[PDB]
């Protein structure tokens, strides 16, 4: 019957390893670079684009940075079809929490909900696990500013720094020397710019093969505030910093 | 060989290993007799033993007041069938208030255990059995295999040495055919006749199993001190 | 080698499932025709009866699907007739949801879209036949659609099925090119279907009895299947010219 | 019976590599050419109609495919499964839009819509991928002209020019010589028509080539008058003769 | 409107002895002002040595009665021929009852 | 792969013969019946000093009247336990009495056989079922995987099972008294252990008709295992 | 390769090797034939005497459907028994809705489907025999022979089973000789000597002779056993040709 | 829905789909319960490959399943929260039903059946974690501590250990620990479990969690700092 | 059941609810507490059909107590509240919805101030200075119109709730038994033993 076909999707290796778990985490490692940083005023996620073209309308795209609520956004990295799926049920339950409790999601809620949903595709289902891993930049009044990572497990850590995708060893290494715990945003804008400088496989970095976002407390008095740079704006930050 | 994985895959010459391997489960079982007369019908059944602290397995079940079978092979799957033609016999008398056909009832045996060597997933029943019984066309034996051929018979064995048996039974035709309205005298060539069956071992009290059912004869299973007069 | 067996791709972007049920198409060893006149749609097709025990009269791969519409197939008859059986019930559903006969190229598309999914989904075969779908609709006069087992399906100005369908093909194909026109300028379909018979024993180079055919006839408001008396007189007319 | 495939078709490789989609990707590679290119005033896409035979009726068979008024969809490698994938586009656009908010859907969200029917056939069990790549070009009130492609594994991006199918790299190639951010409508349709004749091996005609454009609105195309807020649809599908008239001065 | 119960009239009377019991009841069957039958009878031996009888609505009566002697056979191929006491069969009958306890069997039972 | 109720060549469904392996590496367990009553025994065998050994729990009770031992992947014995307490007490509410042992061992077995592609595998336990009924008397039974259920007069199953069955062939006859009985397990039991028998890795239970099912404590089987020190060493 | 494993599966030929091996289940079972006569149909089949122990006339292989159809089958009786079930219900279904008794053809197609479905999935066998059926409708009499692919035709006569080629030459002559046509008692003559004679290819066990028959004139359009005398009649003639 | 058997017997006798989920939580960080007279403390092993890490919102390793019980794991953490989330649910479903809070052994008895469950369902896989479930029952001042494994069987232990490494500090525990006479105090027992996780740990900084559980829901985490000074007490005795 | 009253003050909320159950013509108890505590600083009167006034209460209370063990958090009462709100609107069209009314009276610890929320079984949720379920406004609010002032000592706001029980024993027609009066501030939910 039908069992000569099956791949068996969700069980153990010899070794204890769930097979498409590291094989999705195997993908995930040659997607586009992505980085969170984590200050005492804000939070900051830097993103590559994979290799670009001039006739790629960049203004109108979005593959890396999307928007959960008004006080949480996500990285991606990965296959971005899986991602949006995964993006879409985040959405929702922020919103289901915000209907029954009248106030916006924690955001380790939300990443706890969207990483059970990923651990289920891994035990049972026989279904391929998603192949995409998050970066979560949020806040709430009881954590404040929280950076999260979730991977295709549903295995889910918290972080001051951290990048996911490709040449997250040699990304890891460079957050790990310059960072320190009295940061700024501005600051931390800077870092993860010459961080993706360095670590990226182009020959240089440009504003047409980034996305960059920023979650500030500079916004005006007690309130969050989420800007997603534009072209232009990631141009002109570049120039600041002095890349290009 | 590459065709015995499911029930679902005929082999190149057209045949269902899974269906023979049930088969097989059979002439592993302890064997089991039936004959009949045209006013009785009669069930002789050798039990197996684990060892000398265990009990003799039961090999006969009682489906109605006028009819029941002996099993030889897996003893649950013969409770599942057994039990389904105890469902079977109860909705004839419920429904039309009449006594299930021996006939009728091997045609719903043979469709039920069909299904099972069609379908994907499942497995063919591994038991034999032999139904006797007495409805309106007198004395009725039946045999029934896993395959789903229902067979209706003067007299049969089935299970390990039942060649011999049915050798027996083979000769005696012309004789315990013509045994009407003496029950003992047909039970005698049916103890007779699953002796030939037997080596090393031999009938004792409790290894015997005798069941019959006749014209003013309910099926009724003896057991113990009660077979002690046909060793 | 698991992606020959189900439909999912192979290395190269194939559906071997598909090419394989594309060969069985052939499996019957008979050759269609179809073509267009003024008035009417005409489809021919070899019959073939090679045990003597057999009924003839049953023995037949065109089917009335609905009044209007007909439909002749290449492949093996139980397929032939799952698919004809599932024609039949999609033309009656659609006449009673949107009150009107179904034409030709919509139950064509229909059933390609039916095609198409068993190529996609790994649990269901490809049926391995090729339905040519005729009719003279009400909007676009004459048609002919043909579907296949990967599910794509075209209009046609002419056609033909088989395993001699190219020589059929490009004897169809020289005669539109002398004609420059998109169908056979006759009047009646008697002469329509003698065109059909006649250019069928050209490209094939066989003669034909009134055993050896099979005709199908589709007009204004009706299709309909020649007897054996029919395609006699059809085959009189031929030799007498 | 029961479909008792419940399980994915498409899995992880041990070097990361999903091949169900990669096997998509190549079977879109074979198809014929098709291309979109984004002018200051409107949309152009087109593609070959590689007719299977000379007897077949060419016209019956529409490569370009209006979805919407205001979006239509080009394609690249297996038919059949483009002709759905429009059937169900078509769908989602009334069931998931329409019928909710009472307008059509804009370019990008029909799109995520079809990207996520590409999506779950590279999941769910039993299925495939879609052998096909989508070109889809489009206008909405908010967004304006756009133009996007939507592949095997569900994934989308916005291009200003692109093409795909069997001579995409080199066409690719040529786009990015003439396009600018200054291209009227007609100047976009000249280029189009000169990208499409390199990939193009036999007769080149508007009996031979499929072309639409995302335009000006067409009132005298709207089937009724009444109502000044509805203007008319912005896909127009160019005829055998206005393709001609381009190819003459060309 | 559908009316699903009705009266078939009739009365039974049980006695219990000292190594006896005895269940009686009319043969008698009504409706309204019209006799049935003169003779249908209504108190039935049910195996093991019980005798019931469900009073009322016949139908209903007759339903119960089957059902019960059909649980006297499934207990003796279920606990290997053995005789269902007096107690046991009422405990049985009360599940019986209570298993239509939103849609009742319109009877009075004795045993 | 293959199918989970495939047959083998010799007619042996593969997956109940591979959970007979499974029991053959579980502890041991001995049931003996009399007509006094039926002891049920078992080695208790703890992976470790630092495990509290009177957690491990592998006599169970299901009625007053039913007790059970159990040999192999104990965890898999947890649902047919309440299983079998559920049916003894459904069938009390049904009919107003104890269930017959019999009935009781049949309705575990009926849940043996129901697996598939109901549960993805068999049972990898084995069961001894020991009880009474006034129509039967003092019974033992032996549930397996199979779906198949023998009474015995005495049985052992586990690791030391074949070696424990010999001996319980010449110790067995059919007027042992209840007391006998008990030192016969403990006997038997410290024979195919392999640590040394004592109160805390070994555990005694019986069944009879004016007391019920008793598990053993601690310190009325260490008496036991004195008792029969001194007995063996009297001759 | 490995194209046969698998039911449903295309080899690259075209073919589904799972429906070809079982015919080869078909091949291995007794002879069983059909034969069209001018107002009805005859059916006739070998039954193979295993041993002394069966009882004669009891192990009944025809089945009736509905009251005017019948069908006998060559190969896994079982598989036999199950077709006809389903043909039972579907020509129950067609006389509560349509009020009509089923008429042969559409009878025919209702098998052919059902057949037909079993070689569409992987999760299903195909069914293993050849069914020959038919009877009297109100357009006339109809044979039909059923295939394990779903195939089936219309025929003059029709043989399956292990001797199913000396029964095809055996029908061809009849067919050869009686252009006019052949009478129902006729018939009956004829299907005994035919599986006398293609009992030669199961030589070893001697057999029974089974008959049925619908016919407008003999049995009033109703299917019937042939019994007793006619039975009898039909035995000796049978006897007396191979003599 | 997707039915098909993964966790099968094989010709040995194993389940190796269960055998593997335990070969999952050898690979996982070590996990350490040991239980005094009055107390029961259980002890976690910290990886320090990962550092840059925020300890104020990482999921910590000890989670409480309610005010009077708690739950320490080796293994997989995706898994180890659907256990927790179903052992939270059936506490207070208990306290619901029962009008009384879950004892430790039937806390223990319901994750432990959980796990078993998933042992012979069609379509999923085993828990790959096993557990240490310790506190104590309500109005009751004896000691609890339990320990759970994928195939579902669960057991008391005076102390125990699970994870990577845990053959050596089951070692140390068992010449250490005496029955007889358990650690008295809080300090004696959180010292001894600090000590069996200095067999093992690498460094005595960040990388040991210890969480203290005493009756009547009195649960506490001891911070850096104070598990900082039994970690220097213990290497200036061993100084000598 | 009867009467369950509610009153916000500076620093507190003060909740009293009678203690008398009718069973028909008898008085079956008369020292029913008819409140749950959600959490340590939110407490639910409540008052309604028999049978799913406990039911419900219960119900909500395990789930409060469900969220707080999860995420070792406490919600404020504005969050209990609209959790409340939603259950008894999802219930109000359903087969057998609860017809249970509650008085929700918390102390949100994060704004340090006591927050009272009245909800019926419609899910009709009001914030409120004072309020009151059944019959017992009808007497109640015109004399918490007439003295409530809103920065009200504790001491000061039981004496307004003696002058409304005092009232409501006078004029209504039910011996409701006397209240169990309980308080809710900074430091958690206490009950006034004498009242
Ligand atoms: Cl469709």
């Amino acid at each position: 019957g039908s069992r000569r076909y099956d791949s068996r999707t969700t069980i153990f290796s010899p070794e204890g390893r769930l097979y498409q778990v590291e094989y999705a985490l195997e993908s995930i490692s040659h997607a586009g670079t992505a980085i969170g940083i984590m200050a005492s005023d804000g939070i900051v996620l830097a993103a590559e684009r994979k290799v670009t073209s001039t006739l790629l309308e960049q203004d109108t795209s979005t593959e890396k940075l999307y928007k959960l609520n008004d006080k949480i956004a996500v990285a991606v990295a990965g296959l971005t079809a899986d991602a949006e799926i995964l993006i879409n049920t985040a959405r929702i339950h922020a919103q289901n929490y915000l209907k029954t409790y009248n106030e916006d999601i924690p955001v380790e809620i939300l990443v706890r909900r969207l990483s059970d949903i990923k651990q289920g595709y891994t035990q049972h289902g026989g279904l391929r696990p998603f192949g995409v891993s998050f970066i979560y930049a949020g806040y709430d009044d009881r954590y404040g500013y929280q950076l999260y990572t979730s991977n295709p497990s549903g295995n889910y850590t918290g972080w001051k720094a951290i990048s996911v995708g490709a040449n997250t060893s040699a990304a890891q290494t460079l957050l790990q020397m310059d960072y320190k715990d009295d940061m700024k945003v501005d600051d931390a804008i800077e870092l993860a710019l010459k961080t993706l400088s360095k670590t990226t496989d182009s020959s240089a970095l440009t504003y047409d093969r980034l996305e960059f976002a920023t979650i500030r407390k500079g916004a005006n008095d007690g309130e969050v505030y989420q800007k997603i740079f534009k072209p232009q704006e990631i141009k002109d930050i570049l120039v600041k910093t002095g890349i290009t | 060989n590459n065709y015995d994985g499911d029930t679902v895959t005929f082999s190149p010459t057209g045949r269902l290993f899974q269906v023979e391997y049930a088969l097989e489960a059979i002439k592993q079982g302890s064997v089991t007799v039936g004959l009949r007369s045209n006013t009785h019908a009669v069930l002789v059944a050798l039990k197996r033993n684990a060892d000398e602290l265990s009990s003799y397995q039961k090999k006969i079940i009682k489906c109605d007041e006028h009819m029941g079978l002996s099993l030889a092979g897996l003893a649950p799957d013969a409770r599942v069938l057994s039990n389904y033609l105890r469902q079977q016999c109860n909705y004839s008398s419920l429904v039309f208030n009449r006594k299930l056909a021996v006939e009728r009832a091997g045609h719903l045996l043979c469709d039920k255990a069909q299904k099972n060597t069609q379908s994907y997933g499942g497995r063919p029943y591994g038991v034999g059995l032999l139904i006797i019984g007495y409805d309106k066309s007198g004395a009725h034996l039946l045999e029934f295999q896993p395959s789903g051929n229902v067979t209706e018979l003067y007299g049969t064995a089935i299970g390990a040495r039942s060649q011999g048996a049915k050798t027996y039974l083979e000769r005696t035709l012309d004789t315990f055919i013509k045994i009407d309205g003496n029950p003992d005298e047909l039970i005698k060539a049916g103890v007779e006749a699953i002796s030939q069956s037997l080596r090393d071992e031999s009938l004792t009290v409790d290894n015997l199993s005798i069941a019959i059912v006749g014209k003013d004869t309910p099926f009724t299973i003896y057991d113990g001190e009660a077979v002690a007069k046909y060793i | 080698g698991y992606d020959r067996h189900i439909t999912i791709f192979s290395p190269e972007g194939r559906l071997y499932q598909v090419e394989y049920a594309f060969k069985a198409t052939n499996q019957t060893n008979i050759n269609s025709l179809a073509v267009r006149g003024k008035d009417c749609t005409v489809v021919i097709s070899q019959k073939k009866v090679p045990d003597k025990l057999l009924d003839p009269t049953t023995v037949s791969y065109i089917f009335c699907i609905s009044r209007t519409i007909g439909m002749v197939v290449n492949g093996p008859i139980p397929d032939a007739r799952n698919a004809a059986l599932r024609a039949k019930a999609e033309a009656a559903e659609f006449r009673y949801k949107y009150g009107y006969d179904m034409p030709c190229d919509v139950l064509a598309k229909r059933m390609a879209n039916l095609s198409q999914i068993y190529t996609q989904r790994a649990y269901m075969r490809p049926l391995g036949v090729i339905l040519t779908f005729v009719s003279v609709d009400e909007e676009l006069g004459p048609s002919i659609y043909k579907t296949d087992p990967a599910g794509y399906y075209v209009g046609y100005k002419a056609t033909a099925t088989g395993p001699k369908q190219q020589e059929i093909t490009t004897n169809l194909e020289n005669h539109f090119k002398k004609s420059k026109i998109d169908h056979i300028n006759e009047e009646s379909w008697e002469k329509v279907v003698e065109f059909a018979i006649t250019h069928m024993i050209d490209a094939l180079g066989t003669e034909f009895s009134k055993n050896d055919l099979e005709v199908g006839v589709a007009t204004k408001d009706k299709f309909f299947t020649l007897s054996a008396e029919n395609i006699e007189e059809r085959l009189v007319a031929i030799a007498e010219q | 019976m029961t479909d008792r495939y419940s399980f994915s078709l498409t899995t992880f490789s041990p070097s990361g590599k999903l091949g169900q989609i990669d096997y998509a990707l190549t079977a879109v590679k074979q198809g014929v050419t098709s291309l979109g290119i984004k002018a200051t005033n409107g949309v152009v896409i087109a593609t070959e109609k590689k007719s299977s035979s000379p007897l077949a009726m060419s016209e019956t068979l529409s490569k370009v495919s209006l979805l919407t008024p205001d979006i239509g969809a080009v394609y690249s490698g297996m038919g059949p499964d483009y002709r759905v994938l429009v059937d169900k586009s078509r769908k989602v656009a009334h069931t998931s839009y329409k019928r909710i908010y009472g307008e059509y859907p804009p370019t990008k969200l029909l799109v995520s819509e079809v990207a996520k029917i590409m999506q779950e056939a590279t999941q769910s069990g039993g299925v495939r991928p879609f052998g096909v790549s989508l070109l889809i070009a489009g206008h909405d009130e908010f967004n304006g002209f756009s133009l996007y492609q939507v592949d095997p594994s569900g994934s989308y991006f916005p291009w200003k020019a692109t093409a795909i199918g069997k001579g995409s790299v080199a066409a690719k190639t040529f786009l990015e010589k003439r396009w600018n951010d200054e291209l009227e409508l007609e100047d976009a349709i000249h280029i189009a028509l000169l990208t499409l004749k390199e990939s193009v091996e036999g007769e080149f005609n508007g009996d031979t080539i499929e072309l639409a454009i995302i335009g000006d609105e067409n009132p005298d195309l709207l089937g009724y008058t009444g109502i000044p807020t509805d203007k008319g649809p912005r896909f127009r599908k160019l005829t055998s003769q206005e393709i001609n008239d381009r190819l003459e001065a060309l | 409107q559908f009316n699903p119960y009705g009266d078939n009239g009739g009365t039974i009377l049980g006695i219990a002895g000292e190594d006896f019991a005895v269940l009686a009841g009319d043969t008698r069957n009504i409706t309204d002002y019209s006799i049935n039958s003169r003779y249908e009878p209504k108190v039935f031996d049910c195996g093991d040595n019980i005798v019931m009888s469900a009073n009322g609505f016949a139908a209903d009566g007759d339903a119960l009665v089957k059902r019960f002697k059909n649980s006297v056979k499934w207990y003796h191929f279920d606990h290997n021929d053995k005789k269902l006491s007096i107690n046991s069969a009422a405990r049985n009958i009360q599940h019986l009852l209570y298993g239509k306890r939103f849609f009742p069997y319109y009877v009075h039972t004795i045993i | 792969d293959r199918g989970v109720s495939t047959f083998s060549p010799e007619g042996r469904l593969f997956q109940v013969e591979y959970s007979l392996e499974a029991i053959k590496l579980g502890s041991t367990a001995i049931g003996i019946a009399t007509k006094e009553g039926v002891v049920l025994g078992v080695e208790k065998r703890a992976t470790s000093p630092l495990l509290e050994s009177d957690s491990i729990e592998k006599i169970v009770e299901i009625d007053r009247h039913i007790g059970c031992a159990m040999s192999g992947l104990t965890a898999d014995a947890r649902s047919m336990i309440e299983h079998a307490r559920t049916a003894a007490v459904t069938h009390n509410l049904y009919y107003d009495e104890d269930i017959n042992v019999e009935s009781l061992t049949q309705s575990v077995c009926d849940l043996a056989l129901r697996f598939g592609e109901l549960m993805s595998r068999p049972f990898g336990v084995a069961l001894l079922i020991a009880g009474h009924d006034a129509d039967d008397g003092y019974q033992l039974f032996h549930a397996e995987p199979s779906g198949t259920f023998y009474r015995y007069n005495a049985k052992a199953i586990g690791s030391g099972s074949e070696g424990a069955q010999a001996e319980l062939l010449n110790e067995w006859h059919s007027s042992l008294t209840l007391k006998e009985a008990e030192l016969l397990v403990l006997k038997i039991l410290k024979q195919v252990m392999e640590e040394k028998l004592d109160e805390n890795n070994a555990q005694l239970s019986c069944i009879t008709k004016q007391d019920g099912f008793k598990i053993y404590d601690n310190e009325k089987t260490a008496e036991l295992i004195k008792e029969l020190k001194e007995k063996e060493a009297a001759e | 390769t490995g194209y046969d494993l698998s039911n449903s599966v295309f080899s690259p030929d075209g073919r589904n090797f799972q429906v070809e091996y079982a015919v080869k289940a078909v091949e291995n079972g007794t002879t069983s034939i059909g034969i069209k006569c001018n107002d009805g149909v005859v059916f006739a089949v070998e039954k193979l005497i295993t041993s002394k122990l069966l009882v004669p006339q009891k192990n009944v292989k025809i089945q009736v459907v509905d009251r005017h159809i019948g069908c006998v089958y060559s190969g896994l009786i079982p598989d036999g028994r199950h077709l006809v079930n389903r043909g039972r219900e579907e020509a129950a279904s067609f006389k509560k809705l349509y009020k009509t008794p089923i008429p042969i053809p559409a009878f025919a197609d209702r098998l052919g489907q059902y057949v037909q479905a079993h070689t569409l999935y992987n999760s299903v066998r195909p069914f293993g025999v050849s069914t020959i059926f038919g009877g009297v409708d109100k357009n006339g009499a109809h044979l039909y022979m059923l295939e394990p692919s779903g195939s089936y035709w219309g025929y003059k006569g029709a043989a399956t089973g292990k001797g199913r080629q000396s029964a095809k030459a055996e029908l061809e002559k009849l067919v050869d000789h009686h252009p006019e046509g052949l009478s129902a008692r006729e018939a009956v003559k004829q299907a005994a000597k035919i599986i006398y004679l293609a009992h030669e290819d199961n030589k070893e066990k001697d057999f029974e002779l089974e008959i049925s028959w619908c016919s407008l004139s003999e049995t009033n359009g109703l299917h019937k056993f042939v019994k007793g005398d006619l039975l009898q009649e039909a035995i000796d003639f049978a006897q007396k040709e191979i003599n | 829905g997707y039915d098909r058997a993964l966790s099968i017997f094989s010709p040995d006798g194993h389940i190796f789909q269960v055998e593997y989920a335990l070969e999952a939580v050898k690979r996982g960080t070590c996990a350490v319960g040991v239980k005094g007279k009055n107390c029961v403390v259980l002890g976690c092993e910290r990886r320090s490959t990962l550092k840059l890490q925020d300890t104020r919102i990482t999921p910590s390793k000890v989670s409480k399943i309610d005010s009077h019980v708690v739950l320490s794991f080796s293994g997989l953490n995706a898994d180890s929260r659907i256990l927790i989330e179903k052992a939270r649910v059936e506490a207070q479903s208990h306290r619901l039903t029962l009008e009384d809070p879950v004892t430790v052994e039937y806390l223990t008895r319901y994750v432990a059946g959980v796990q078993q469950r998933y042992t012979q369902s069609g379509g999923v896989r085993p828990f790959g974690v096993s557990t240490l479930i310790a506190g104590f029952d309500p109005r009751d001042d004896e000691p609890k501590l339990y320990q759970t494994e994928p195939s579902g069987i669960y057991s008391s232990w005076s102390a125990q250990t699970i994870g990577r490494n845990s053959k050596t500090v089951r070692e140390f525990l068992e010449k250490n620990y005496d029955r007889k006479e358990p650690p008295a105090t809080v300090e004696e027992c959180v010292k001894l479990t600090v000590r069996s996780l200095l067999e093992v740990v690498q460094t005595g900084a960040k990388n040991i969690e210890i969480t203290v559980v005493k009756p009547d829901s009195d649960i506490v985490a001891l911070s850096s700092e104070e598990i900082n000074q039994y970690v220097t007490q213990i290497e200036q005795e061993k100084q000598e | 059941m009867d009467i369950i009253l509610g009153i916000r003050v500076q620093d507190s909320v003060i909740l009293a609810s009678s203690k008398a159950v009718t069973r028909g013509i008898s008085v079956l108890k008369d020292s029913d507490d008819k409140t749950r505590q959600l959490s340590p600083h939110t407490l639910m009167s409540f008052a309604g059909e028999a049978g799913d006034t406990v039911q419900f209460a219960e119900y909500i209370q395990a789930n409060i107590q469900l969220y707080s063990i999860r995420e070792d958090y406490e919600l404020s009462p504005q969050a209990v509240s609209s959790f409340v709100r939603q259950e008894l609107a999802k219930s109000i069209r359903s087969r057998r919805p609860y017809q249970v009314n509650v008085l929700i009276g918390g102390y949100d610890k994060k704004k340090n101030k006591p927050e009272l929320y009245q909800i019926d079984y419609l899910g009709t949720k009001v914030e409120l200075p004072y309020g009151a379920h059944g019959y017992s406004g009808f007497y109640t609010f015109s004399l918490l119109d007439h003295h409530y002032r809103p920065d009200m000592t504790t001491e000061e706001g039981l004496d307004l709730l003696k002058l409304c029980v005092q009232e409501l024993e006078k004029r209504m027609p039910m011996d409701f038994k006397g209240v169990i009066v309980k308080i809710v501030d900074k430091d958690g939910i206490r009950q006034v033993d004498d009242f």
